[PDB]
């Protein structure tokens, strides 16, 4: 019983002390998980409250409003993608156009690659040379 | 035959994408349509017609070395 | 389409087309020539004037005393009336008409042909404005009852706009069917989650407190904190997944590829996933070859490849929700069926459980938008106690999380061109839906010998005794199958609601009436329609089942149950009753019609006639929108049970979907198996003392499977060989084949194994030193241990 | 990656992880190694430490091989292999390789540290590879070294070229030349960036130091200034690999009555083309490097390309060819440093020419 | 006794020993797969054999390649380099450029 | 987790007594153990008898009789005892050194701060 009972002891505390480290590193990633979470929930927010948000919250009969016009109204940055020529045409024609009952600039133009293109090489005859997810990023001009 | 030339298509689409070819959406948008279409061809002209085109995008850029790969 | 003279007349006849328009074929498709409902619009104010006047009529016949019942086969395409036969009088003022079957027979062609377009104009006027509506205006309770009272008057049964004060499931279909109709006129802008700036330790915060379904009306949550101190562990969570945080924070989005509404971006820029194609393996080519294979004429061959795909391929993939469209359904014969179908799972127990009891597998895997950048499943599976997800559950039964599924291409092998893809869910979603829904799943699965067949394995006679259950008392039996083109992109919403209903029946005691309804809006918001992160952005889902979540399968199999029997009872009604056989069948067929237009409550003896009678008539062996039939034939001469015509008609009617007959196949034989199902194509020959039937597959699929593969995982089999003997084992059958092709590709299989197995011993046991002292590796390529996979005992 | 025992020549998958560049070394071989000089650190294809959390036993002579997984005795699994054992240590192939006998020199090698002529002179007599191996521990020894020169800050930034400098306390200061490009850094409080790389050289006298500037900034009091690195690459080849030679027309074509005066070291010319290769030693000053030229006119056909360690020397040698050879010559020599000037005559780099000369680096 | 945990311990000893020699040889293998499958491809290529296959590789060898794919209508254009004029006899022979 | 309070030694280990929960490694522990009223040790479980209905907290007492902390009562037919060897079982069990000022520390952890001495 001195050569059977003492590595009865020996194998379960060798395996409850493996069971409370890895407990012990669970604990550990749990707090490393929140503060994650709130390190980025506090860092996102702050870059969102214009005080058009807090108008258009205020003319709510109870403040509860639908989630789909909230960067319909309050958004300054507005990007839009064109298939194609002719869809460029009639949609983002001139420096500056209207789109959601609001004035936007034309502020830079993108394509697939990431490669700046000038206004002027969007042409008829030069849309046959270029990517054409066209991304052309706008400001809410006013 | 025209196993083979399944084969070495796709053979020829692998060592194609690990050069960076992708980066050239176009270029890499034409080559993907090539070799779906050689994946259903029928007879052997139109699909060595269609592998030679993609070829030759391997033999415009010079990335591989030709005649010293080619020691037969 | 091989008779459709009176429609082409009808169109014809009131300039809705040109007779030319018959000559380009697939006219009648809507997934080829979609410009077929821009003809069927030129139909709804016919509708239209035909509903105002049979409200007239009704208000004429109540004001001076009538009584009797309404037809359409009475009206004529102007909405005059006729044929006052079978009115009896009254005292004045006292007439009451009946128009059950007048309504419910026409719903289905309401919004098929868009009858209610002239009711979102300025003032019902074709010719005019449309009408400007508010932006924050989000109730609209006013308008629905308006409107239900302007065509609906005489409609005798309560009608709740909000779903959430119904009494019972039944309600809850009655109204959200109405609720089907009359959203589609209100502004697209105005329907999701509803959001409410609170204030914590002095911090501004957009969270969601309620939903405004297209269908279920408003949901306001419960509890809900507006100023707090700290935030708990679970808060944190539902705030995080929550999408109104990174809605409101990302930019303003115009998509002009896709037709769906847009909501947002996240980054500045847009990524563009690809597929890279897949890896040969030369070694197996050569050894294959070899043998004599692949030489002209011989019937095998290469159709299973790794397709490449280019760039904008996810959009283009994610554009073909468009072809889920809204639509009603008869709300009498629906609720009819699904009592049937109800009837159908008597034989299996669900329940809530707790944490503990919970079951999880492979959880080293991902979970959703936020969350998928810090570890896996397992990390917050761990991370929180059994407490934690005890007080989540028992949250979501008070409330509404809506959350986001990410999206991403698949990378197998496959016969055609087409993309695939998987979708990515939320987490919390996870551990509700399995703490929900688990036992009742482990139920079912574990059942042998029902209609429905997951979890039975092929393997040990599973597959001969699947083929004989199906094969019951058959008087003369045949086989029929079918198929569903886009059953996933094409789902109409209302019988996903109707299913997942269904499965929630047997929460009689573990749920009170509030928790289920709120288990009903969470599943909703989480899986039917909602946010889904593609590229880089976020759209809106209008409907379909996705497939990342873990009820798919059930789902579709309670929606093939219910197609089957509504078409059944579609094709008994349509049939002359002066000319039917022995009386039982035209007696049987009164009693439903009564039974379905007629009684208001349920009726549970004829439905447990009728389904014995389905039972009797019509064996099903059901999977996951996969299904073989074993009917009688003579009754289906005569059109007394269902039929593939029927099932095209009921496809055109209820799925907005045109099933080609071309695809299905029928079988009159016996002796030989189904044709194919689950992809396997089934023989009858003779194993042991008798005949039994084998599962086997198709040749080129495993041939593909040998060659192409990805790297290093099959680059050099002498590293794996596991992966050969488990190919080996799906070939076996193939032996038996008449064929001896098939036979042929086995034994290049065993010998190839053989190979790589004794060239594997040369290169450990001469470079390297000791290997051997037991070989036990013999089994590997003698038939003996393959064919033990089918013997019947194990 | 799997290597090659540096004794035996046979594959190998452990190297000595106490010692500097690691190379391959045989099972019994690295056994001898270890149990004869200090290194307890082998690199197998993982690490070899004991699992055990909280635990730090990296010497090899108490792991056993426990079940997948070595530990401490602490924590050593009951039913466990000993890991060096049988006068050996484990490894792959183990009883395939065959052992070897130069142990104790290699040992000495790996930990000599050549501050006495006795290791410089036992490098050159062992085993070619052996040598190589030596060399290149040498030269990374070297380096090392180069790392503790200290760090030099701005004391004050006077004009374009007036500066002063504080060197680090108690640290060894770097003479100041032009071949010691000092990289400079500009730190803030998230802005730790590169600012440019600088030589520098003393002003007239004091502190005040003038400098060049590579990248142009307006150089605050707030910048410092650190050695650019240099890292060193493996070998493969030895260094006077013979095959002989023949005096069965092996020769080309050679000139045949030209060059004059210089006609007279003729016979060794063909000597050497008729050998592998020769060397001539000379006094200073005597008749070498015109031999540069000889040999270089009288096979004018040959491609033959010269390197000096030196530029000066290199430049000097090539002017003096300039002289007297075939004047289409090229001497792609320079890359983009251009620290020391050098001739001005062609261009950087063809590759094409046969009279090419460069650096040795 | 002393037998079985003997043999016991040789052959876990040799199972180790076994998965991490497969280990190895992985990880050889996807760091050396960039350079196998170009000679994999060329392998290919001068197995199948192809008139016009072989000749474009001969044609790159010597160092005329293409700018542009090659396009297969009888319209559309194709730029060739030429960096020699031994080539353009071999196949730039009046205007009929035999490509 | 981290390093005790008195042997700077990395430990696990809070004494219950103490409000200030201090770190105390194996050795630390179980000399501030035997020198006060200190029967209370917090660590990634609190040595306290988990038995249904018990009430002992004193590491002496306790006994590691299978997966919970057990008095003689309601200890299984296996135990091991916590509190023993001079140093309490528990993280990094091996490599605590034990420390010399104690008995300081003792009287910290015990005296009332009112004789001008406590503050001396
Ligand atoms: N054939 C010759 N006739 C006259 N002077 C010579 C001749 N060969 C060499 N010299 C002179 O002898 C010197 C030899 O020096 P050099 O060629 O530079 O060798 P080293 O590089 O060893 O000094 C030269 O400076 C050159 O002026
Ligand atoms: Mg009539
Ligand atoms: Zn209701
Ligand atoms: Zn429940
Ligand atoms: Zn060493
Ligand atoms: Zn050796
Ligand atoms: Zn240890
Ligand atoms: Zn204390
Ligand atoms: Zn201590
Ligand atoms: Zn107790």
């Amino acid at each position: 019983r001195d050569a059977a009972m003492q590595r009865k002891l020996e194998k379960m505390a060798d395996q409850a002390m493996t069971q409370m480290y890895k407990q012990a590193r669970s604990e550990d990633k749990r707090a490393k998980v929140t503060s994650a979470m709130q390190t980025m929930l506090f860092t996102m927010l702050r870059k969102l409250d214009n005080d058009a948000l807090n108008n258009i919250i205020n003319n709510a009969r109870d403040g509860c409003v639908p989630l789909n016009i909230i960067p319909l109204t309050t958004a300054a940055k507005l990007m839009v993608v064109i298939p194609d020529y002719n869809t460029y045409k009639n949609t983002c024609d001139g420096t500056t156009f209207t789109y959601a009952s609001a004035l936007w600039e034309i502020q830079q133009v993108v394509d697939a690659d990431s490669k700046i293109v000038q206004l002027s090489e969007i042409s008829m005859d030069n849309s046959p040379n270029l990517a054409w997810p066209l991304i052309v990023t706008a400001l809410r001009a006013n | 035959k025209m196993s083979d030339v399944k084969c070495t298509s796709v053979v020829l689409l692998s060592v194609l994408q690990q050069l960076r070819v992708e980066s050239s959406s176009k270029l890499w948008a034409q080559c993907v349509q090539l070799h779906n279409d050689i994946l259903l061809a029928k007879d052997t002209t139109e699909a060595f017609e269609k592998m030679v085109s993609l070829l030759s995008v391997l033999l415009s850029m010079q990335g591989a070395v030709d005649i010293n790969k080619l020691c037969e | 389409e091989g008779n459709c003279d009176t429609l082409k007349e009808i169109l014809v006849t009131y300039n809705c087309c040109d007779d030319d328009y018959f000559n380009k074929k697939d006219w009648y498709d809507f997934v080829e020539n979609p410009d077929i409902l821009r003809v069927y619009a030129n139909l709804g104010e016919r509708v239209r004037q035909a509903l105002l006047k049979t409200v007239q009529f009704c208000d004429a016949m109540r004001n001076a005393g009538i009584v009797g019942v309404l037809t359409l086969d009475n009206q004529d395409l102007n909405g005059n009336w006729y044929d006052f036969g079978d009115f009896i009088q009254t005292t004045p003022g006292s007439g009451v008409p009946v128009v059950d079957s007048y309504y419910s027979l026409l719903m289905p062609i309401l919004t098929l042909t868009r009858a209610l377009t002239a009711e979102s104009h300025v003032d019902t006027d074709l010719t005019k404005p449309y009408i400007k509506w508010d932006l924050l205006k989000y109730d609209f309770t006013e308008e629905r009852l308006k409107l239900f009272d302007r065509y609906f008057k005489y409609w005798d049964q309560t009608y709740h706009p909000n779903c959430v004060n119904c009494l019972d499931d039944r309600c809850i279909l009655h109204c959200a069917n109405f609720n089907v109709l009359f959203s589609t006129v209100f502004p697209p802008t105005s329907f999701g989650p509803l959001v409410r700036k609170i204030f914590v330790d002095g911090v501004p915060f957009v969270v969601s407190t309620g939903y405004h379904f297209r269908e279920l009306g408003v949901v306001h949550n419960q509890d809900v904190n507006l100023h707090s101190s700290r935030l708990s562990f679970k808060e944190l969570l539902v705030y995080a997944a929550d999408p109104a945080m990174h809605a409101a924070s990302g930019n303003l989005l115009l998509d002009k590829r896709t037709t769906c509404f847009s909501v947002a971006a996240l980054t500045n820029n847009v990524a563009f996933q690809t597929v890279k194609p897949g890896n040969f393996n030369k070694d197996f080519y050569d050894f294959a070859v070899s043998k004599g294979f692949f030489k002209e004429g011989s019937s095998v061959e290469l159709k299973h490849f790794f397709f490449a795909q280019d760039g904008n391929a996810a959009i283009s993939d994610y554009d073909y929700y468009r072809y889920n469209l809204p639509t009603m359904c008869d709300i009498r014969q629906l609720l009819f069926v699904v009592e049937v179908v109800d009837k159908y799972f008597d034989c299996y127990d669900g329940g809530c459980i707790n944490a503990n009891q919970v079951i999880v597998n492979n959880l080293d895997k991902s979970a959703g938008f936020p969350f998928n950048k810090w570890g896996k499943a397992r990390l917050y599976y761990d991370s929180m106690s059994y407490e934690d997800q005890d007080a989540l559950f028992a949250y979501t039964k008070r409330n509404v999380i809506p959350t986001i599924t990410q999206m991403n291409l698949k990378y197998a092998i496959s016969a055609k061109n087409r993309a695939r893809t998987v979708a990515g869910v939320s987490i919390c979603s996870t551990m509700t839906n399995r703490q929900f829904h688990q036992k009742l799943l482990k139920s079912i699965a574990a059942t042998r010998g029902a209609t429905v067949v997951i979890g039975t394995s092929k393997f040990y006679g599973g597959w001969h005794n699947m083929l004989k259950t199906v094969y019951s008392d058959v008087e003369n039996p045949h086989l029929m199958g079918w198929d569903y083109p886009k059953c996933d992109r094409a789902m109409p919403n209302m019988l996903r609601i109707m299913a997942s209903l269904v499965l929630a029946r047997k929460h009689t005691t573990c749920c009170s009436l509030s928790h289920r309804f709120y288990r009903l809006a969470n599943e909703c918001a989480q899986v039917l329609s909602e946010m889904v992160m593609c590229g880089g952005s976020l759209y809106v889902k209008p409907g379909g089942t996705s497939s990342g979540d873990a009820t798919t399968a059930y789902a579709n199999s309670v929606f093939n149950i219910c197609q089957a029997v509504t078409a059944n009872v579609n094709a008994l009604l349509s049939t002359d009753g002066n000319k039917i056989a022995d009386k039982y069948v035209r007696n049987l067929q009164h009693r439903l019609y009564e039974c379905l237009y007629r009684n208001r409550d349920v009726d549970t003896d004829f439905v447990n006639e009728f389904y014995a009678y389905l039972r009797k008539h019509f064996s099903m062996m059901i999977l996951s929108d996969d299904a073989v039939v074993c009917f009688n034939s003579t009754y289906a001469s005569q059109g007394l049970v269902a039929s593939i015509k029927n099932f095209k008609s009921v496809l055109y009617y209820q799925n907005n979907v045109f099933m080609s007959e071309a695809k299905c196949w029928t079988e009159t034989d016996l002796t030989k198996g189904p044709h194919e199902f689950c992809s396997q194509h089934t023989m009858l020959v003779k194993q042991g003392d008798d005949y039994v039937y084998l599962p086997y597959p198709d040749p080129s699929r495993i041939l593909g499977a040998g060659c192409f593969v990805d790297d290093i995982v099959k680059t050099d089999g002498t590293l794996m060989i596991e992966r050969f003997v488990s190919l080996a084992i799906d070939a076996y059958p193939l032996t038996k084949h008449p064929n001896q092709e098939y036979a042929d590709v086995f034994h290049l299989y065993l010998q190839y194994i053989r190979k790589l197995h004794d060239e594997l011993t040369g290169h450990m046991l001469d470079m390297y030193s000791v290997m051997l002292t037991n070989d036990n590796t013999s089994r590997y390529w003698e038939p003996e241990f393959y064919e033990a996979m089918y013997t019947p005992h194990t | 990656a799997v290597g090659a025992c540096v004794l035996c020549n046979s594959q190998t998958s452990l190297r000595c992880g106490a010692c500097i560049r690691r190379p391959f070394l045989c099972c019994k071989c690295c056994y001898d190694h270890v149990i004869s000089t200090s290194h307890k650190l082998v690199l197998s294809v993982n690490p070899y430490v004991c699992n055990a959390p909280g635990c730090d036993v990296t010497d090899v002579t108490q792991l056993y091989l426990g079940g997948m997984s070595y530990y401490c005795k602490s924590h050593k699994p009951p039913i466990s292999f000993p890991l060096c054992a049988n006068g050996q240590v484990f490894g792959l192939y183990k009883n395939t390789c065959v052992g070897s006998d130069n142990v104790t020199d290699f040992n000495a090698i790996a930990t000599c540290d050549w501050t006495n002529a006795g290791d410089y002179i036992l490098a050159n007599t062992c085993t070619e590879r052996l040598k190589l191996f030596a060399a290149e521990t040498l030269k990374a020894t070297e380096e090392t070294f180069k790392l503790s020169y200290g760090i030099a800050t701005v004391r004050e930034v006077l004009s374009d070229r007036e500066l002063h400098l504080s060197w680090e306390v108690g640290k060894p200061r770097p003479p100041l030349n032009r071949n010691y490009v000092f990289t400079g850094y500009r730190v803030t409080k998230n802005s730790k960036v590169q600012i440019g790389e600088y030589t520098f050289e003393k002003g007239d006298y004091g502190d005040a130091v003038v400098y060049r500037g590579t990248t142009t900034y307006k150089l605050n009091v707030g910048d410092y200034f650190v050695l650019t690195s240099h890292t060193v690459m493996p070998l493969s080849a030895p260094t006077l690999v013979p095959q002989e030679h023949y005096v069965r027309i092996t020769g080309l074509y050679p000139t045949l009555n030209i060059s004059d005066e210089f006609s007279s070291n003729v016979a060794n010319y063909q000597k050497v083309g008729m050998q592998k290769y020769s060397t001539l030693q000379g006094p200073p000053g005597t008749g070498k490097s015109h031999f540069a030229i000889g040999l270089a006119l009288y096979y004018p056909s040959a491609r033959i390309v010269y390197t000096a360690c030196s530029h000066a020397a290199v430049d000097a040698l090539c002017e003096k060819a300039l002289k007297y050879l075939p004047i289409d010559k090229c001497s792609r020599i320079i890359p983009a440093r251009a620290r020391v000037e050098c001739f001005d005559k062609f261009k950087v780099n063809s590759t094409l020419e046969q009279y090419v000369f460069c650096t040795v680096n």
